This record gives C-alpha cells, structure tokens and sequence, in this order.
RNA sequence: GGCGGUGCGCCGCGACCGGCUCCGGGACGGCUGGGAAGGCCCCGGCGGGGAAGGUGGCCCGGGGGCCCCGGGUGUUACAG
RNA sequence: AGCAGAACUGGCGCUGCGGGAUGAACCGAACGCCGGGUUAAGGCGCCCGAUGCCGACGCUCAUCAGACCCCAGAAAAGGUG
RNA sequence: AUAGCCGGAGCCUCGGUUGGCCUCGGAUAGCCGGUCCCCCGGGGGUCCGGUGCGGAGAGCCCUUCGUCCCGGGAAACGGGGCGGCCGGAAAGGGGGCCGCCCUCUCGCCCGUCACGCACCGCACGUUCGUGGGGAACCUGGCGCUAAACCAUUCGUAGACGA
C-alpha cells in the first residue's frame, strides 16, 4: 500500500536540480509527470517542477488548489515545517552527510583515534557478555 | 608508510574506430566517473611502473630491475570520467589493462 | 580485487555488456548463480531463439561447427565472448579473468556477492512485461543439472540461515553493549556525531 | 537436380565413429536407476562367450500359429564364473556431472586381480598394494578405514562395487582378470554401504544377480574385421562391370 | 490515455473471514479455506472499514487493457466467497444412444472409471483435481455430481471428463454421445 | 522548420511596399510559433504567401517581436487546431493540452503529433491556439485533472542514478 | 677569483616571459510592452459583480463514534 | 533489366582520407613531414574512441517484432490487437 | 607403486600488485529489525519501532613513525607460547574449543622526559614477499629400495603402427 500521495499541499524534498536539497510544497498538478509547485519559504520561486526530481514527504499543509504565493507562505509558517523537518530522522541523516563531506584531514585523524578506543570498550564489553552467557548456558 | 598515488588503468590509446593515435594515452582513474571530477587530476604526473630482466640504476638506492615511463595528465576525455595523458615515450601495448600510477605532487592546492 | 557478481535477477545482455568492459580493464570478474539470469520477452520467444540457434551447424562436419553450450554458466560465457575481441591476444587474455558458475561454489558461498543495479530486471523492465529464466531455458533445451543444482543450492540456503541467525544474535549483543556503557563512551561518541557518522 | 528415385541411406549415423574401440572390456554407459523400496542387489555381471547350439522348448504364446508347438532357437553359451569382490567406490554428485568420492579396496587382493595393475607381470616385482595392506593391522588404520566408510555414509549418492572375474577356473590362455564397477541398486545409502562391506573378499555367483526368463542387456566389442571398403562396411551398391577405376 | 484511478469494492458477508498479505488474499469460513495469488497483475489490495465488511482493489495510472483486469479480480474474489459460503455443485448428464455408459468411482471421489463408452473395450480413467469430490446422485440414473469449493478446480475436472468422452472421426452431428455439463449450482442454498 | 527545443511565440506584422498605384498597403499581423525570430519571419512569409498575393520581395517586415506569457504561473487548458500532412491525404484535428504557457503547449503539440502520427514539423500548419475554461474541455485525459481533491501516489518509481553505484551490495528498493 | 662565449657525461626538477589553445571564477551595463510576470502594504483600500476543479454551513449515506470519505444545493460563510 | 541510346552538371577512370559491417561511383572532405586545438559526415550498451546525461514527450509485444540515404526485398485487402 | 617430507642463508629467471569485508533468503503496488503477551513441533499470527534504507557498500573493520620512563582511563575473564578434539565434499580451512610450565596490565587512548644520520627541496618510495620456478651450496631428522618401453610370444587384433 501507499502512504505518501501527490496532493495539494504536500511538502516535498527536491532530489536534483538547481534547487536540490531544499523543501517545497505542491500547489497544483499540471500534467501526468509534472506539477505546479512553490517553496515560498525555502528560496524556491513559484514554478513548474516535475515528479522526476522530488521526494514527497509525510507533511501536509492545507490550502486551496490554486491559492496564491501569499497563502502558501502563511500556511508554511503556521504549520512551522522548517523546525519539524529538522526534527525528522530524514534530515538528521541528510545533514550528517556534508559533515562527513566537509570533514578535514585533521578531523579525519581525530575520528580515527576516537573510533579505536570506542571499539575497544565495546569489544571488551561484548567479550564480557559472551563468557557470561556460557556460564548461564550451563 | 602507505600509498601516495591514485590507481589508474591504461585503457588504451587515443583512437578512432579504424585509426589509433598511440602518442596519447587514455586513463581510467579509480573513483572518478564524471567530467567535473577530472579537474583535480589535470596536470598531475603519471608513471607506468614495470620490471625487466637487466638491472638498471635507481635514484637514491641500489640499482633494481624496475623501470618507468614518465608522463603527465593533459586533459579530460569523454564524459564518464575518462582522461587523456601524454608520456615521454609512447606506452607499450603490453600495458593495456594494467595498473599505472598518477601522483599528487604536481598539486594545485 | 575480484568482482563476485550474483546473477539472480540480472538481464543477460545488460550484465554481459558491463562485465565485458570491466574484464577488459584488467579486473577479474566471477559471475555466480548464472541460473538466476533472466531474459526479457516471453519464454516461448527465447526458446525458438535458442532452438533456431541449435539448427545452425556445419553441414559437412558438425564437430567443427558452432559449439552450442547448454549450461547457464556457459551460455552467459558465450554472450560475453561475443562482446569481446576474442580473435586477438588481449581478448583471450581477458576471457581468462572471467569465471562463471552454476549455483554457488564453496569458494564463493562464504563471500559477499556484488549486485549491478543497472543490469537488473526490476529496474530496466516494466512490471507488465514478460521474462524468461535462463535456468529453466537451459534444462528445457539440454542441460541435465537443474534439479541437481537446485538441491545443492537448497543445501546452502539454511546453512547460511544458521550463520545469519547467529550473526543477528552476535550483533544483538553488540547493539545491547552500548546500552550499558554510554557514560564512558560519550567522549568518543559526540566527536563521531559532529563529523556525521552516527547521526 | 534432384535424385531420380528415392531410397533410404546406407548405414545408421548413430554408430558413426566406426573406429577401433578404445576399450576391450564392455562398459556400462548407463546403469539401471534405483529406488529405495527394493533390496540391495547387483545390476551387472561379466561373462565370456563360449559357443552356440540348438534348443527344444514348448511355446505358450496365445493366439499364434505356433502355439503349443516345438521349435528350435539359436542360444549362446556364456561361461560365467563367480567374481571376487576386491573393493568399493563411492560417488558424490556434482552440478558438473558425477564424480568419484573415495575408493576403498580389500585388505589382501588375490593375484588374479593383481595382474590388471601391470603391463608386464614377468619383469615386475609384484609390489602393488604392499603398503596399502599394512593399513589393516594398525589401530590408526582401522579408525581411518571406518572414517572413510563414515564419510561415504554422508556424502555419497551412488555406490558401485569393484569386482573381478576368476581366470583360474577358465580354460583361456590369459590369466589377467578384468576389473569392473557394478552399481549396487537397492535401499538407502547406509544399508547399501553395509551390504558391500560384508561382501568384501566374497564369492558372488551368477544366481544372486540374474534369474531365468529375464530380459538382460549384452555389452561387448564387435568381432574385428580390419580395414574394409564401402561395399563391406556400408553395404553400398556394386558398380557395373564396365567401370574403369573399379566397381 | 492513462486513467488516474480505478477501483471496485467487494462487499463480503459475515460468515467469510478474509485476510491478505502482500498481493495474495485468503478466503475462509464455513466450508473451509481458499487461497489465490494475484502477483501477475501488480495492483493494490486494501482491506479497510471496521468489522472488515468490504475489500477494495486499486490500480493507479492504468490503461484500457489492465483496467479490464481490475474487474475480473472482483469476479474471482466473489467466486471464492461463493465457494466458501455455498460451494459449487456441478451436475453432468450421461448421453448415449445404444451403449449404456457405465460409470463408477474409485477412492471416494478422486478417480472416475468410464466403461462401455460407444461399446469400446478401452476403459477411460480420469483423475479428479484435489479438493473436488465426485459421486453419482440418487433417484435418477444418468448423473455424475462434482462437489468442491474452488470454481477453477471443479469446472476443470468437469471439463476433463467431458473432453475424455469424445467421438473420434465420426459425424458428431449424428453421433451425439458423451458426458456433458448440465447444471452449474452450489452445494447449499440460501 | 525544425522544432528545436521549446517554441517561442512571435508577433510579426508586415505590409506591401508603397507603390504608385497604392499609397499605403494594409497591415497584416499573425501569431507565429518558432524557435527564433529568423525562422519566424521565414514562416511568416510562408503563410502570408498562401492567403494573399504577397511575396517577400514585394513585402517587408514592419515589426518582429516576441510576446511573453501573461500568466506563466497559472495552470491553463489550451485548445489547439491542426492542419498536418499524412502520407495519404491531409487532415484537421482539435487537440487539448494542459500547460503554463501557450508556446509550451505548441511545443507539447509538436512533440505529441510526431509521437502519434509520425508527422514532421514542416508538415504541420498551426492555425489557432486559444485559452479555454476547465468546464468546456472535451478530451477525458485533460478533464481528469480538473479535481479540487486530486490525489495519487507514484506507484512504480523507476530509480535513476543507477551507474554512480555501478556495483553495490544491497538489492535496490523501487518503493518509497 | 671576476667578465664574455659554448656547452650541462647521463637521468631529472623548478622559476619567469612570449605565442597558440581549452576551461573556470568574479564584478559592470544596454534593449524590450522604456520587460512580461512576481513579492509586500488586511484579500493593500473602497465599490460592483461571476461560477466551481463548491470552502464554511445544511441534508443523505457509512466507519468507528467524534474526525474522515462520497453525492446534492449554494456565491465566500470559519478557504479561495 | 546491374539492358541499350541521349541532354546539363558532378564524380570514378587518374584519388588517397573519415563514415555507410564490406564495397570504383553514396555522404563529408581531396593529400609535402610533424605537435597542439577544433570540426564535417557519421556516431556515443560491448566489440569500438564517445551519453556511466538522475535526458524530455509519447507509440509499440511480434509463437516471422524493429533498428539509418545509396541499399540490397514487398503489394491490394483485412484486424472487437 | 613410486629407483622424497619436515624444518637455514646467498644467486639467476618469471612477473604482475601497493590494507581487508567471513556469506541470510527474498520482494519491488512493498520491505527491515526487535516484543513475544498467542498457537504448535522452527513456522505462522499480533504488537512496537525505522523505510529516500544510518541494524545504511552514499556503508563496515584495522590503522603502522619507532624506542625510553612516568601519571591518568580500560583490563584482571584479558594479549602471546604446544597437543588433541571436532565442524568442511558442489571445485572441501592452519576455523573454533579444551588444558600447558613462561609472558604483562607491556598490549591500547590521553598527557610528561629523553633518544633515533636533521643525509643539507627533488624519481621508479611504501606491501602481497619466507611470491612462483631453476641449479647449486647447509644442517640434521624422517624415510623408499619401483615402473614403462624395446625384444620374444599370443591372435579375441592387425596395411605399418596400434
């Protein structure tokens, strides 16, 4: 079954293009493979953008099918999509990607040194529980 | 203590369909698959390391059996991350499909 | 350094075109589960495609004619050979790097198999189209080891299930291990989150 | 143009490679398939052609002109001395075909079977299986033999037996026995293996394998006739007398 | 063109208790359980409404051919409901001119013996499909009664013996013999 | 005329040269859809030469300019009339499209007609594009989008960027 | 030792200048319909209208049972 | 008729090169020996250099599908595909 | 059956490479992992969480400048030494477990002390590499004392071979 539906007012994430990585809200559906869309608060001017470069989210804000850009911005701020999007696990692992991408060589060394002893404690912790299980298994 | 060069495969010479120009080599560097990512490797020095029978000298070491053909990375080729390179002497065709090294010391950063 | 490609769900010509380019680049490619290779088009189309291929033989001496291979591994080996300059020295040196197998050999059962998403039925074919399995096609034209391979492939299916269920329990103890020890690993944890590795 | 009057071709193409046989002993290319319901039994035997003679018998076929009449039939005489089982062989089954798993021989092998392992018996020192027969009087050897037998319990699908004929009882000039794998068809692998272990170094008469009024198959090598022309080998039409380069 | 959405809701009764996983539905109730797979069509099956009183199929962006295949699912699910509520009773006559077509059933409704069909020495042996029960009714001579729950299996077995009793190389306009399907009903009525 | 890229609407007017017989010739305006203005004036003289006794030598271009979309952010329904050429005989059509711009609908018309009837752009003579209301639409493909509560998923998402992970481990998921 | 000339045994590197090319990053300006559109000022303010891809509200139906899905009227009503 | 005979112009003969799998006449373009760059005609899944573009819009299922001038094969008619 | 097996250094020749991933099955109009309150002898069912897979190949594991001390965190089960034991047959591993007589909280992460041709800017550096093969040199132990062909004979065979 489907849980996300292309419909008037669904907040979407842009896959590729000049506006990739931003949020955008569906206003109207133009054609079978293209829809009229408007990201008034995410620096996305009102334009036509196809279904090719959009990933549709589980966020629905209500406004009429051909409402102007004023009401879309007001509904965006009333629902407060920007704060809720940052609290989504979708965006938390999105923003971690550029943190790995901008990671400096000095930052690369500190991650490697921290990964060593962090795995040391877990392996030592796991080692204590395999031997503790076998006494409990007998 | 480790590698200081990027892995590249000598795919073949710059060629047509029925004419090859073996004075320009085509390189497939591992990790690059687009034209816009080939800008970093432009101007880098490439070398084809191979070993032979007779012992030849080595700068700063005892004379070994290894030999090289020095060259440089000239410009990008194609669209899917390929790139052209030019060597002092033309690469032998025994090196087709073999690993050659592209170094970083011609650095622009 | 060796590409182990699982042949299940892979299109014959799309996988062979990618393997042939990788093999010519000095990369050793091992294609496994060639009975899982499937071909677009209905089953009756491909059968006469192979049956009319069988009819093509030398009249004066069929022993010198086309060698019609009936195994799924050798059928896939045939279509890669037609995608390579096998009449030259570098073409035959390439074919030595290719190694095809029906089922999964014990050299390759305890290894991770790579998958080409570009050479996949679910990606390149419409859901309403029809496709034909090479494993069914091979046994239906002269291969004698379909039920033979099926039982040996069946044997390793629960053998890997024992390893996998042990693998889940092995890392179930691992995931529960952090749950007791956050107080003394938070120094290493936060710096792994600022650089984006556990967020 | 086309052939004026149609006629079938001379000679079958299923026996096309009319070469000298690479083997002298008949080979079972396809053994009978087995089902676990039947008890363990032998499926093949090896005999020697003696001669032929007449027979007189009553025919009991209904509906015929020859019903309840005395006839004569040409019958072959095949002298079939009992075999001596000298070993067994196991076969694991692969996607590439059928592969032998392990061959286990007897402790002591009769010298009739030892003739086969030598091209020249006169010059040889008869040293075959001398160190292999040392495995049966050491405690590590018996445990290894049982480990080899236990390995064939798990992995082997098809089990054959190695038995040889007895040249001492035959009046032939040669003394070199013929080894032969005979597939044992019967129950499951485990009792099949135990039956062949018991039958080691034992006499196997003909009555265990075959019975009366039973269809069997005869495998052998044709009588040699040497280099022959198309008229004798292929039975082609002889050309007329007026031919210049022969007929 | 592509029709944006098509659907057809199947109202199920109280006696039938259906459920679905993936694209395969199961139908159970009084007379047993029936299962049928629909992986060849790539549609959406949705079982909504409380007390599960209806089942609705969906097909998004469908065209003229496959929207026709949406309706035949509704016919197939309804036939599974009918076979679990009321079953399927198929009654077949035995038409013969001269030779009486002898019929007898071995192993309790799974095998049919047909003897003396057009006075033939050959005896015809048809194996009934699993889940189908075969018997001769009473109070009338020429009847062979097939019982079951799945409409595909019962009518195929009816067509097995109808095709098993055919007259070869004869003027069938004059020779009107064989076992033919007469009545297509259910086990119990309502 | 090569229907390259997206089309542009050009408002080209023209008249005959002044003659001793006639003081000022009348002015003729047309709606021309063309990639650029160089091929628009050539296409302008093609249709004018059919309707009137006019040629490019005896005529001139008074104003060649491009008109822009008045409501490019409003989704609209366009009615487009056809005068294409087939292999046997010539036919007229009325076709409906749903696009933001008039030039885009003509662009969508040129690509659709070549896809369906294999008609080239030189064989197609556009005559009239008119904005029509949603209630006056005729083709059910256009009318199915006239829904205030239109709602549909993306059932079979054909995944792209298939070659950047050319060799991967996990089987890809075509469902979101 | 300093100046001028020629060259380095072999293997190489670097710097600047000039010529011929390919590519990238910044900032400035002109024309249009002296851009079209679009954003803000309550829907920018006031007045007058219209229907529909009908928002409140009303009626009917169904799903738990207090929100959603359909059908009908309507003219901004708690959306446009 | 890849037949015979004419008119204008261009080619082959006399001419190599890139492309059309190959090819006297087709397309592009004519040639001293080279390096760099850029194209014509053609192409860019592998052979085989080049799309491994997050290519656009539609059509089409063939149990004889279709795939590029020259050019190498097809008609009237019919189809509730 | 074999007139080679185990373990040390130097010389020619052949060459390629410059960290390993040790694995569920399977779908694509659907999946994944846990709770098992449920039912039977591992499956089904329910529930809870993720699903542009983060119990993610856009990933994971190891990380090596070395030596000397001292202090802090972990560690006391742990690191490393020989025998068995089993698990492997589709083309089969030096894989794990039991006890060993010696080894240290030395292993690793942070911080102190000091040292290491600092070869004075420059290239094939850095591994897999006790790599494969071949002669000769080593040291000892453990061992094995064979077949094929020609000749002759046979004639179930045959132009000659076979």
């Amino acid at each position: 079954v489907f849980r996300r539906f292309v419909e008037v007012g669904r907040v979407a994430y842009v896959s590729f293009g000049p506006h990739a990585g931003k949020l955008v809200a569906i206003v109207d559906v133009i054609d079978q493979n293209r829809a009229l869309v408007d990201g008034p608060c995410t620096r996305v001017r009102r334009q036509a953008m196809p279904f090719k470069c959009m990933q549709l989210t589980d966020f629905i804000l209500k406004f009429p099918h051909s409402a102007r850009q004023k009401y879309v911005r007001k509904a965006w701020e009333k629902a407060d999509i920007n704060t809720k999007w940052a609290a989504t696990r979708w965006a938390k692992k999105i923003e971690a990607r550029e943190r790995k991408a901008k990671m400096t060589d000095f930052d690369r060394y500190k991650v490697m040194k921290a990964k060593k002893m962090r795995n040391r404690i877990i392996k030592n912790e796991v080692k204590k529980l395999q031997r503790a299980a076998l006494l409990k298994a007998s | 203590s480790g590698r200081l060069w990027c892995k590249a495969i000598f795919a073949g010479y710059k060629r047509g369909l029925r004419n090859q120009r073996e004075h320009t080599a085509l390189l497939k560097i591992e990790g690059v698959y687009a034209r816009d990512e080939t800008e970093f490797y432009l101007g880098k020095r490439c070398a084809y390391v191979y070993k032979a029978k007779n012992n030849t000298v080595t700068p700063g070491g005892k004379p070994n059996k290894t030999r090289v053909i020095w060259g440089k990375v000239t410009r990008a080729h194609g669209n899917s991350g390929m790139v052209r390179a030019k060597f002092r002497s033309n690469l032998p065709a025994k090196a087709i499909g073999h690993r050659i090294r592209v170094m970083l010391y011609p650095s622009r950063i | 350094q060796v590409l182990v490609l699982d042949g299940r769900g892979h299109l014959l010509g799309r996988l062979a075109a990618i393997v042939a380019k990788q093999v010519l680049l000095g990369r050793k490619v091992v294609v496994v589960r060639c009975e899982g290779i499937n071909i677009s088009g209905n089953f009756y189309r491909n059968k006469l495609k192979y049956l009319a291929f069988l009819r093509k033989r030398m009249n004066t001496n069929p022993s010198r004619g086309p060698y019609h291979f009936r195994a799924p591994s050798r059928i896939f080996w045939r279509t890669v050979r037609g995608m390579l300059p096998h009449k030259t020295k570098r073409g035959q040196a390439a074919l030595d790097r290719l190694k095809v197998f029906d089922g999964i050999p014990p050299p390759y059962d305890k290894k991770k198999r790579m998958v080409v998403p570009a050479a996949l039925k679910v990606v390149r074919l419409k859901p309403t189209r029809k496709f034909a399995y090479l494993g069914r096609l091979a046994h239906e034209v002269g291969w004698k080891y379909q039920a033979v391979t099926a039982t040996l492939e069946e044997k390793r299916k629960e053998k890997a299930k024992i390893h996998y269920r042990k693998k889940k329990q092995l890392m179930r103890l691992r995931k529960q291990a952090e749950k007791n020890v956050e107080k003394k690993i938070s120094k290493f944890t936060d710096v792994l989150k600022t650089h984006g590795l556990l967020v | 143009s086309h052939r004026k009057f149609s006629a079938p071709r001379h000679g079958s193409l299923g026996f096309l490679p009319r070469k000298r046989s690479s083997r002298h002993r008949g080979k079972v290319k396809s053994f009978p398939k087995d089902d676990p319901s039947k008890p363990v039994h032998l499926t093949a035997f090896l005999g020697y052609k003696a001669g032929m003679t007449h027979i007189v018998r009553e025919v009991d076929r209904p509906g015929s002109k020859v019903n309840k009449k005395e006839v004569v039939e040409a019958v072959t005489i095949v002298e079939t001395p009992p075999m001596v089982v000298v070993g067994i062989v196991g076969y694991v089954e692969t996607p590439r075909g059928l592969r032998t798993f392990k061959t286990v021989f007897a402790e002591h092998i009769s010298d009739e079977c030892k003739r086969r392992f030598y091209k020249n018996w006169h010059k040889s020192k008869k040293k075959a299986f001398t160190k292999y027969c040392k495995k049966w009087q050491d405690d590590a050897g018996k445990r290894q033999l049982d480990k080899d037998f236990s390995s064939m319990k798990k992995y082997c699908q098809v089990i054959r037996v190695l038995a040889h004929t007895q040249m001492r009882l035959l009046p032939l000039r040669q003394k070199k026995a013929h080894l032969m794998e005979i597939q044992v068809n019967g129950g499951t692998v485990a009792e099949k293996l135990d039956w062949a272990r018991e039958r080691l170094e034992q006499q196997v008469p003909v009555s265990q394998v075959f019975g009366q009024d039973e269809m069997i198959d005869v495998i052998g090598v044709t009588k040699g006739k040497g280099y022959k022309g198309v008229t004798s080998r292929w039975h082609t039409k002889k050309l007329p007398r007026k031919t210049h380069r022969g007929l | 063109m592509k029709t944006i959405l098509s659907n057809q809701t199947v109202d199920i009764p109280e006696n039938v208790d259906i459920s679905l996983k993936g694209r395969t539905v199961i139908v159970k109730g009084p007379r047993g359980t029936l299962r049928r797979d629909f992986n060849h069509i790539n549609v959406e099956l949705s079982l909504l409404g409380k007390k599960k009183k209806r089942l609705r199929v969906d097909k998004w962006w469908g065209n003229r051919k496959e929207l026709a295949t949406v309706r035949t699912i509704c016919s197939h699910v309804q036939n599974m409901i009918k076979g679990v509520t009321l079953g399927f009773r198929y009654k077949m006559r035995s038409v013969y001119a001269h030779f009486p077509i002898n019929v007898v059933i071995q192993e309790n409704g799974s095998l049919v013996e047909i003897r003396n069909f057009l006075g033939e020495k050959y005896i015809r042996r048809v194996r009934m499909r699993p889940g189908v029960a075969c018997s001769v009714s009473q109070a009338q001579k020429d009847e062979l009664v097939l019982e079951g729950n799945d409409i595909e299996l019962v009518s195929n077995s009816a067509a097995l013996i109808q095709q098993a009793t055919t007259v070869k190389n004869k003027d069938i306009r004059k020779f009107l013999d064989g076992i033919y399907v007469s009545e297509k009903g259910t086990v119990q009525q309502a | 005329m090569k229907a390259s890229g997206t089309l542009r609407e050009y408002k080209v007017v023209g008249r005959c040269l002044p003659t001793p017989k006639c003081r000022t010739p009348p002015l003729y305006r047309m709606r021309i859809f063309a990639p650029n203005h160089v091929v628009a004036k050539s296409r302008f003289w093609y249709f004018v030469s059919q309707l009137k006794k006019m040629k490019k030598s005896s005529g001139e271009i008074v104003y060649c300019g491009q008109v822009f979309e008045k409501s490019p952010l409003r989704v609209k329904n366009f009615g487009i009339w056809l005068r294409y050429d087939s292999r046997s005989g010539t036919h007229n059509m009325y076709r409906e499209y749903r696009d933001l711009t008039t030039a885009g609908a003509v662009t969508q018309c040129y690509r659709d007609m070549g896809a369906r009837h294999r008609a080239r752009a030189h064989s197609i003579q556009i005559m009239k594009v008119e904005e029509i209301a949603a209630s006056k639409c005729r083709r059910p493909a256009v009318k199915q989008f006239h829904d205030s509560k239109i709602k549909f998923p993306l059932p079979h998402r054909v995944l792209r960027r298939q070659h950047k992970p050319r060799f991967t481990t996990k089987r890809p998921n075509t469902f979101f």
